């Protein structure tokens, strides 16, 4: 039909079309199910400039690998509408959807309608996610309880020695910035990377750190108690708006016009002179002055003079950051300056790298933001790391927004399988074909886990299934031994979310792809 | 000079005669102000001037100019003196001291 | 430099100011005995023949 | 005479010029020959009696050196498992200086 | 030499250019057909961006077809003169056309010249609007569990049918919110009002319709407020800050004092705009221009808080739920433009991302409606079905008529038509019958597209009909059986109707008055 | 229609370029008649060639030509038919509808022969007594796709493809006061030979007020008469559409000049392109607005439209086409034109023939007995006429 | 002595922009490697306005690249006068707008101008003080003028009082190299209006008639693609609104209204 209308047309008509969406979807589950689990295997990536990304999540890896499909940007767009929202459940994405196209294709092979497929999938929506509700523990979340959720999301991307290191800073980073009430807010804890020293010092200050210090050499480099003046006013030699011009005459009326300009600026500098020397008289306190716009060096001689520390241009979020911390308030101009609006720090010190220049600000009364300090020998290894620290605080404000925590270890697939066989008889028609599909796809988690760790795909999963029909206990599958283990014993835990909104994710996309009729390409080559 | 554009204004005849004498005259007193607190080796980081090089010469200072910025910000902690932001004669602490 | 002048009297007046200061520097150096003189920017044909 | 085609998956789907290396036999046994290399290189010039080596980079400057990192720093090393040995040795550099 | 006349201009005539106009419009019926039915399959296409296009829908797909014959191109345009007109309708009125331009080459072919087959399609036109008038049957505005009837008739073939009683209600909140009088008796329904936003998560289950407005703002300073109870919003137009003018103005200063003074000038024009808001007693400040930082240090004063750079259209709507208008200058406020007509106002993070939500409005006249689901691709496919759902609902408030759906209307007209053409004589007789019998393929398409026997069904129907009372008899697009419509409960707009028959009889016309084809001439 | 065909062909040969120049000349000379031209003058040129192909001086078919085309001229002024013997308005719908057919609207001419005929009666100008006028392409003829043909509505007024400014305004205003203006209500600015130059402070917030203070003195002498509908051919600034929102008035921008003088000729309103008077004031008086009775904005499908009903001054008229697509709309409107200007000549020549082939047939044989007179060799010239016509 | 930096912005903005800093290396007699060999002194009084020194003698230039496409990085890069750039100055994107607008302006241009802003502010930190930005960027592919325009936006709200020049490049007067071009100029010229200080365009503050040509043509073009609504949901479907397309043509009726160039019915008035 098309071709004779535009002979430069693609198109693939009747079974053509669902073998192109089969076979790509069984494609990137290939490469994408050696990720899952703590003993996945770790991947290089090197781009068209030269260098190298080590990473292990699906979200990255899906995006930097030279992947040109039609049917391969659909379940990359899904992957990226999860790791936005709930920050976990990047690989089994991928592997549930290509799993149960396959499931799906035995019965259409064998002379059946996609459609009947479709209703059997709803059904089996509506059973699994009313099984979930009765598997999840209800929990006070305290310190203990959050030390093994974010474990277990820490551990599959590092190892054991910095998953232990990185859970401690990760767990208590969350509950200093929490309040009794208010969801927990996040773009309050800077996440600050310097390349030096080991990875094993990656550690948490109560307090901020700024990439920047002073630009006069005669300001002092430690303060043992310190006013902070956080301010966005301009301290930079200005122009009207309107266009003026000076019109002098014999020389001397030059020099009266040069200092004759100078005076709106140095009358702000003058208000904060008095404010400094009126709280503090004795040579015993610091006045740090925190500004977000720029400083000329005829003002940063003038503070300089008085052992006023002042750093020039900060970032917009740290005049918030700065509120919470010390205590504060960030005001715009200098009309209504008073000593209720200075903040209170411990210890201000400089911190030179080579040719890049640090601020410590530690010992705050009651900090409410606080930051996190990366170190690490390559540049790689600050993004690996950099990768694990989004990971495991999206798996603490998770757990602690929800009042819940299902257990892991694939200890829950086994459960919706076992439960949606006693429901197949229940459904009238040929649309129990779609829920004995749809049991077998759950299965893929214990799979994988199985093969990864150098085990027998069947002999392990006979294993599990002869439990929880003689015991009501959610047994998952150990990875040392192949022992059938109790998740809920031992600390491995997952989220109620992450498992609710992929059960969600991962049966709306794999119904619009079986429902597809033809791929059409019709339109213009390119936008020329 | 100012950094918004500005522009002198003749509008008599004597104001035109007494203008070049003004600024001559006016520079004068800025050298020697520096040559009267023994200041023999004034040490510059910008552009030096044809009129301002003919005064130095008289009351026998030595000029000296660095276009590095660093390469000035070092010798500050060489002889102990402070960069001066404006030419104004230093008072006490803004003289380095030297031994050849 | 920018000259605003409003009437003509003060106009000749002005024309006669830039004679003046050029015919002031040739006589100081007239005055104190010098024969030869030298001068890296340029000399002009009005200082020439005087 | 016949051709073998590509196999389904993942090798079908790839972008023209990139390459894939993925196993024991391809990417492990590979990375080790590339790092092997490097070591011969740098070796001779090592203690009292080592050698200088005249290095000329694409501005055609010359540079007779005896130093570890400096010839590595005018050599241009194209294998990503060769990189990051070379990564290594330049952040002794600037937290010892000699090693 | 080389001497020309026309400069190589094709041109092409005779018999050969009408076999080739129909040939080229029941190609664009043969893409479309298999899209029509509860059992409609899906397509995607493949935009030259790059991004992917699926959908059911009948105008978004021939819409991205690039085809060079003329007429072709004709087809492509009728597909979004319904699209514009009534919403709804897009793919039967391609197939139908294609039906209409096919049954007229028989006659063609027979030495019939084209003008006699013209005057026998415009003389049917006008006993399908009489026939179609007579089995219309009123409905009840007053009635709501009716109109969630008409509106899931319509969605029952879209991939929102799983939902179906989700949108229904928020398709019918919609429509009922926007209906509005402002002067004289002019009603308006307006979707333009009706703001759909689209954010990538969550479940389909959350999509919810708002009694106000959200933006994707923040605040200004951190430390203004994020919770406020009862909000008295005033929007601005214009900038507060100190800018230039447009005179050509210069400022020559001579004294020491004149610079200082007019940069003090700048902070008390600041201040004096201020003042002339904090008069009122606003809570929060809205404008669709920038705010200076001084101007912030006076409103943290006061508690009031700011939203900077606004789009117009969004400053718009808030206008349309709170109860405002837009001012310019701030010397001109008066109380009466004061918003005095919401209940909420706070500001969360829908994952690493502020949004501004103004809910709880007394009587809110826009809204918006906010979509949470999988992917972009999935989200993309809501949005088109619910603007089909709404423009439905607003074709029966200006139109309360109804007429039964699934088929049963194409055989009553069928039948009118085949009793008619025997009382008349003459030549026109045999185009007069082709046209009521080209109707026919509405109802043989929904046979095909389920699967089943569509020559022992059809004259199934054809016989039903032939009693006095059955023009509601349809044929079940789910199972294959046919059953009355009267308890199936399948039913659609008078307005939809009139615009397909409509549409498809001059299309046909058109293309039934082209013997010769010039092809290339360089404007 | 040949005006349209032979206007868009590239055309080179320059014996050809005359007939497609000749074309042109009956669309704005007659405005009908545009094919039936260039077949008679290419039959006539091929009846000759057969005479200079043999011993036939050029000369001599000139000259007998010019004989027979003078003849036919008296001669069909034997043949006219004055239309005020038979009935006045069945003597235009019959004369109308004939050039409706062998056209897309040619079943629907009942339909549109009232139309045409009810829209040019509406704008027949009186003249000083002498002779009605009835101008043409005064009527605004609209295109909007949409419902079937038998959908076209005639306007008792005019119609405007317009938007109001802002949203603010009403969209309905029942008795109106039409205030047509010229010029642009944005904030007033000095000229290129104007400079402002300040030397004290003082007296910079007083002068950049005075911009804005202008123009909203200039629009409060207009909303103070009673004005409700303000159009303006130039811009309005955004801070001037303000004014007219707590006003209740409409502001209709960037209206086109040859529309504007139309609507004020239909509502007695005066255009003005400045507010001075005989002396050195401002003003704006009272005896020069418009007034209609319903100004409603219509929508039509999706875009929007203003119309202007019963103008009280004058009768106006206005077409709106709704056709399939774009297409099929563009023909409406060529086969509309070419029927307005055959109903203006029928009423202004008050005299019409008849049609169907009688004259061509009926001068094709006084000509053949009227060159058996002649005993020259102008005699093969005239009969060479009777057989090209 | 305020000092200035540059921005450059798509695939024709970086070609421009490696070739301007050219007439400035060469003029100011700075080496490839980017050290100093020159022989004037008044090659030094200025040195500090366009770049800023290193330690050792090394002077890097104040440039900031941005891309949504990182294959058009590395040719700056391996080009000549390429490794003086610094390091940390190269932000790109990995998906691409291909001539559309909106998508770098809401729906994609959202993410990566985050990070060129946290750029800027490092850059600008060391100045002692600036005066103001130059921006180069192009006004017919929707991935620089899309993505400058929302670039161009973000600067002056953080610096409200400071000058801001383009370099912008207009489209070809007859031919179009692209099908929705009048598209993408329209509403951006718009954005140009109350946002920039001096504007320069490359073949009431516009240099290069009294370039009221250039306008006339685009809008004539505008009008009739908006007419038939052609390539319309493209850009509607992704965030815009019918209402924004008609703002861009109002606006633009009243540039060229600024830019002045200095019916059978006549019986009795
Ligand atoms: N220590 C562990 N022992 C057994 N199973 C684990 C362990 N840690 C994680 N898992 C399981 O591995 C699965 C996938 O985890 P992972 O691949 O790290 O991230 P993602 O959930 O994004 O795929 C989870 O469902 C979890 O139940
Ligand atoms: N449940 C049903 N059974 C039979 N026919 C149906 C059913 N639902 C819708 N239809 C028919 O589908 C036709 C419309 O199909 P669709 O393609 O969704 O919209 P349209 O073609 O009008 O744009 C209508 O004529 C209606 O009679
Ligand atoms: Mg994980
Ligand atoms: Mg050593
Ligand atoms: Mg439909
Ligand atoms: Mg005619």
């Amino acid at each position: 039909a098309v071709k004779t209308l535009n002979p430069k047309a693609e198109v693939a008509r009747a079974q053509a079309a669902l073998a192109v969406n089969i076979s790509a979807a069984r494609g990137l589950q290939d490469v994408l199910r050696t990720n899952l689990g703590p003993k996945g295997t770790m991947k290089m990536l090197v781009s068209g400039a030269g260098d190298i990304k080590l990473t292990k999540d699906g979200n990255v890896l899906l995006h930097e690998m030279q992947i040109q499909h039609p049917t391969a940007s659909l379940i990359a767009k899904v992957a990226t509408a999860q790791d936005d929202i709930t920050g976990d459940g990047t690989t089994s994405n991928v592997l549930i959807i290509g799993e149960l196209l396959k499931q799906a294709d035995l019965y259409i092979s064998e002379g059946l309608h996609p459609r009947i497929i479709t209703e059997g999938f709803e059904a089996a929506k509506e059973k699994a996610l009313q099984f979930l509700e009765e598997v999840k523990v209800s929990r006070e979340m305290d310190r203990e309880t959050l030390i093994d959720v974010a474990r277990t999301s820490l551990r599959t991307k590092v190892h054991a020695e910095l998953a232990d290191v990185l859970t401690e800073a990760v767990v208590d980073s969350i509950l200093a910035i929490k309040k009794q009430d208010e969801p927990i807010d996040l773009f309050m804890i800077e996440i600050m990377e310097m390349k030096h020293k080991s990875e094993t010092d990656t550690s948490l200050i109560r307090g901020l750190v700024l990439d920047h210090g002073a630009r006069h050499p005669d300001m002092k480099k430690r303060v043992e108690d310190a006013y902070i003046l956080t301010c966005n006013v301009s301290l930079e030699y200005e122009k009207t708006e309107v266009n003026s011009g000076f019109f002098y005459k014999s020389a001397e009326e030059r020099e009266k016009l040069v200092k004759a300009e100078r005076k709106f600026i140095e009358d702000r500098v003058k208000k904060i002179i008095e404010l400094k020397r009126k709280v503090c008289g004795d040579s015993d306190k610091g006045f740090v002055v925190i500004n977000q716009k720029g400083i000329d060096p005829f003002s940063l001689d003038a503070l300089s003079k008085e052992g006023i520390v002042a750093l020039r241009r900060a970032k917009r979020r740290n005049m918030e950051r700065l509120t919470l911390a010390c205590g504060g308030v960030a005001l715009n101009s200098f009309d209504d300056l008073s000593p209720d609006c200075l903040g209170h720090a411990g210890l201000v010190y400089e911190y030179t790298l080579g040719e890049e220049k640090f601020t410590f600000i530690e010992k705050c009364n009651n900090p409410r933001s606080v930051t996190l300090l990366i170190k690490g020998p390559n540049k790689h290894t600050l993004t690996q790391i950099k990768d694990a620290v989004r990971d495991g605080l999206r798996a603490v404000k998770n757990a602690i927004d929800d009042g819940c925590v299902v257990p892991g270890a694939g200890a829950v697939e086994v459960a919706m399988a076992e439960a949606l066989i006693k429901h197949k008889p229940s459904v009238k028609g040929r649309a129990q074909l779609g829920v004995q599909a749809f049991a077998d796809a759950l299965l893929i988690i214990p799979k994988v886990l199985a093969q990864n760790s150098g085990f027998d795909l069947q002999e392990t999963l006979v294993k599990i299934q002869a439990e929880h029909s003689e015991s009501g206990q959610l047994v998952g599958v150990d990875l040392n031994t192949g022992e059938p283990m109790v998740a809920a014993e031992v600390g491995v835990w997952d989220n109620y979310c992450v498992k609710k909104q992929l059960l969600h994710s991962c049966t709306v996309i794999a119904t619009n792809i079986l429902l597809v009729d033809e791929i059409m390409r019709a339109g213009m080559s390119f936008l020329k | 000079i100012t950094e918004t554009k500005g522009t002198v204004l003749i509008k008599t005849a004597e104001e035109l005669m007494n203008f070049s004498k003004g600024e001559e005259n006016l520079m004068d007193a800025q050298v020697k102000a520096i040559a009267d607190t023994g200041a023999n080796v004034v040490v510059t980081g910008g552009k030096v001037a044809d009129m301002a090089l003919h005064y130095a010469n008289k009351y026998n200072i030595m000029l000296v100019r660095l276009n590095s910025k660093w390469d000035l910000r070092r010798l500050c902690k060489t002889v102990g003196a402070t960069a001066l932001p404006r030419l104004t004669p230093p008072v006490l602490e803004e003289m380095g001291h030297c031994d050849s | 430099a920018e000259i605003r002048v409003h009437t003509v009297e003060d106009y000749q007046a002005i024309v006669d100011a830039e004679w003046n200061i050029l015919y002031d520097k040739l006589e100081k150096i007239h005055h104190s005995g010098a024969k030869v003189v030298l001068s890296k920017l340029p000399i002009g044909d009005v200082a020439t023949q005087y | 005479a016949l051709h073998v085609p590509k196999a389904p998956g993942f090798a079908q789907m790839l972008k023209e010029g990139a390459k894939h290396f993925s196993g024991l036999e391809e990417a492990v046994y590979r990375n080790i020959q590339a790092c092997k290399e490097l070591a011969q290189t740098t070796r001779t010039a090592y203690g009292p009696n080592g050698m200088n080596k005249m290095v000329i980079n694409h501005l055609e400057k010359l540079f007779v050196t005896n130093d570890a990192a400096t010839i590595l720093r005018e050599l241009e090393v194209q294998h990503p498992a060769a990189k990051m040995i070379v990564m290594a040795s330049h952040m002794q550099e600037q937290e010892v200086g000699d090693g | 030499p080389v001497l020309v006349l026309s400069q190589n201009t094709k041109r092409e005539s005779g018999r050969k250019v009408q076999s080739g106009n129909i040939n080229a419009a029941k190609t664009i019926a043969d893409i479309i057909r298999t899209c029509l039915g509860p059992k409609s399959m899906m397509k995607m296409l493949l935009d030259p961006m790059g991004g992917i296009v699926m959908t059911n829908d009948g105008n978004a797909i021939l819409r991205e077809i690039q085809v060079q014959h003329p007429a072709a191109k004709s087809m492509i345009e009728i597909s979004r003169t319904q699209d514009e007109e009534v919403g709804d309708g897009t793919t039967s009125v391609i197939i139908l056309a294609g039906e209409m331009l096919s049954v007229a080459e028989h006659f063609l072919e027979q030495q019939m010249h084209p003008t006699v087959v013209i005057s026998a399609y415009r003389k049917a036109l006008d006993d399908m609007i009489s026939t179609l008038k007579k089995i219309s049957i009123p409905v009840d505005i007053s009635d709501s569990d009716m109109m969630l009837n008409i509106i899931n008739s319509s969605i029952t073939t879209k991939a929102i049918s799983r939902w179906s009683s989700l949108a229904c209600n928020i398709a019918l909140d919609a429509v009922k919110m926007v209906q509005f009088e402002e002067n004289g008796r002019k009603e308006i329904d307006i979707k333009k009002y009706a703001r759909v936003e689209k954010i990538p998560g969550g479940i389909i289950e959350d999509s919810c319709v708002l009694r106000g407005v959200m933006i994707n703002k923040d605040v200004t300073h951190p430390r203004m407020r994020r919770y406020i109870k009862n909000p008295r919003i005033v929007l601005l137009d214009s900038s507060l800050e100190y800018k230039k003018g447009e005179s050509q103005t210069d400022i020559e200063i001579t004294r020491e004092e004149d610079f200082t003074r007019i940069l003090q000038m700048e902070e008390e024009y600041i201040q004096q705009l201020c003042e002339d808001i904090i008069q009122l007693k606003p809570d929060v400040v809205i404008t669709e221009k920038g705010i200076s930082d001084l101007a912030q240090h006076y409103l943290m004063r006061a508690n009031i808080t700011a939203i900077r750079r606004v789009r117009k259209t969004d400053n718009n709507r808030i206008a349309r739920a709170c109860g405002a208008r837009i001012v310019s200058r701030p010397e001109e406020l008066r109380e009466d433009d004061v918003g005095t007509g919401a209940g909420l106002l706070e500001i969360k993070k829908i994952g690493d991302e502020y949004f501004t939500f103004i809910t709880d409005c007394k009587d809110p006249k826009a809204c918006t409606i906010l979509l949470r689901g999988a992917s972009k691709e999935i989200l993309s496919e809501v949005e088109r079905n619910l603007q089909d759902a709404m423009q439905v609902c607003r074709n029966v408030l200006l139109d309360p008529q109804l007429v039964p759906g699934g088929g049963a209307s194409e055989m009553a007209v069928a039948h009118a038509l085949t009793e008619k053409s025997k009382a008349m004589t003459g030549v026109e007789q045999w185009p007069y019958r082709a046209v009521a019998q080209a109707l026919e393929v509405i109802p043989r398409t929904l046979i095909q597209n389920c699967g089943a026997s569509t020559i022992r069904l059809l004259t199934s129907l054809r016989a039903k009909h032939t009693q006095e009372n059955c023009e509601t008899w349809g044929v079940n697009g789910e199972t294959g059986t046919l059953v009355d419509m009267k308890e199936l409960g399948i039913w659609e707009p008078l307005a939809v109707k009139l615009q397909t028959y409509k549409t498809a009889v001059e299309t046909a016309v058109l293309l039934l008055r082209i013997d010769d084809i010039v092809s290339g001439h360089k404007k | 229609d040949g005006a349209t065909i032979l206007k868009l062909l590239e055309v080179e040969h320059p014996a050809a370029k005359v007939l497609c120049e000749l074309a042109d000349l009956q669309d704005k000379e007659v405005g009908d008649g545009t094919t039936s031209v260039v077949i008679i003058a290419a039959e006539l040129l091929k009846n000759a060639d057969e005479l200079v192909k043999q011993k036939i001086h050029p000369t001599s078919v000139i000259s007998g030509y010019r004989l027979a085309c003078k003849e036919a001229v008296r001669y069909i002024n034997e043949n006219l038919i004055v239309n005020t013997d038979e009935l006045g308005r069945d003597c235009l719908i019959n004369a109308a509808k004939t050039s409706m057919s062998s056209k897309i609207i040619g079943i629907n001419g009942d339909f549109f022969a009232n139309m045409v005929v009810d829209a040019v009666l509406a704008i027949k100008y009186t003249d000083i007594r002498g002779q009605p006028r009835y101008p043409v392409n005064s009527v605004n003829i609209l295109k909007a796709h949409g419902r079937s043909q038998m959908e076209s509505m005639l306007i008792s007024g005019y119609a405007l493809n317009c938007v109001v400014g802002s949203q603010g305004m009403p969209k309905r205003i029942v008795n109106a006061k039409i205030a047509c203006l010229d010029f642009s209500l944005q904030k007033t600015k000095m000229k290129l030979g104007v400079q402002v130059v300040i030397t004290d402070p003082e007296k910079l917030d007083q002068i950049r007020q005075r911009e804005s203070d202008i123009t909203k003195e200039r629009i409060q002498k207009i909303l103070a008469t009673g004005a409700n509908v303000i159009l303006t051919t130039g811009g309005i600034d955004d801070m001037c559409l303000k004014y007219f929102v707590e006003a209740g008035a409409m502001a209709v921008r960037r209206v086109l000049k040859r529309d504007l003088k139309r609507i004020a000729k239909a509502s007695g309103a005066t255009i003005l392109s400045t507010l001075a008077n005989l002396e050195g004031e401002e003003t704006f008086e009272a005896a020069m607005l418009g007034q209609a009775e319903e100004v409603v904005q219509e929508r039509i499908c999706d875009d929007e439209l203003i119309l202007i009903k019963n103008t009280k001054a004058r009768t106006s008229a206005s077409i709106i086409l709704r056709g399939a697509n774009d297409f099929m709309c563009d023909e409406m409107e060529r086969s509309l034109h070419d029927a307005l200007c055959v109903v203006k000549r029928v009423l202004e020549s008050k005299s019409v023939v008849p049609g169907g082939g009688a004259v061509e047939a009926a001068l094709s044989i006084y000509l053949e007995n009227y060159a058996t007179s002649m005993g020259s060799r102008e005699q093969l010239a005239i009969a060479e006429f009777a057989r090209s016509l | 002595m305020r000092e200035i930096v540059h921005i450059q912005a798509g695939q024709c903005g970086n070609q421009i922009g490696a070739k301007f800093w050219e007439v400035i290396s060469d003029e100011h007699g700075i080496d490839p490697t980017g050290t100093y060999h020159g022989d004037s002194d008044l090659q030094l009084d200025r040195i500090s306005v366009y770049y800023n020194e290193a330690t050792g003698g090394k002077y890097v230039p104040r440039a900031i690249l941005v891309d949504l496409e990182p294959g058009t990085m590395d040719s700056v890069r391996s080009g000549p006068f390429g490794q003086i750039f610094r390091p940390d100055n190269f932000v790109f994107g990995q998906s691409g707008a291909g001539n559309n607008w909106a998508k770098g302006h809401y729906t994609e241009g959202a993410e990566l101008v985050d990070s060129v802003l946290d750029v800027v502010r490092k850059e600008a930190e060391s100045c002692d003080c600036l005066q103001g930005f130059q921006l180069t960027h192009s006004l017919g592919g929707g991935t620089g003028s899309g993505m400058g325009t929302l670039l161009i936006s973000k600067i002056r709200e953080e610096y409200p009082d400071r000058i801001m020049n383009t370099f912008s490049v207009v489209p070809s007067p007859k031919v179009s190299d692209t099908v929705v071009e009048p598209y993408n100029a329209t509403l951006s010229v718009h954005q140009l209006v109350e946002n920039t200080d001096e504007t320069y365009c490359i073949d009431l503050h516009f240099f290069m008639t009294a370039i009221q040509e250039l306008f006339k043509r685009i809008s004539e073009q505008f009008t009739a693609m908006f007419r038939r609504k052609a390539f319309l949901h493209w850009y509607t479907g992704e965030g815009m609104d019918e209402m924004e397309f008609t703002e861009a043509e109002s606006n633009m009726n009243d540039l060229v209204s600024e830019y002045q160039q200095y019916e059978e019915a006549e019986e009795e008035a």
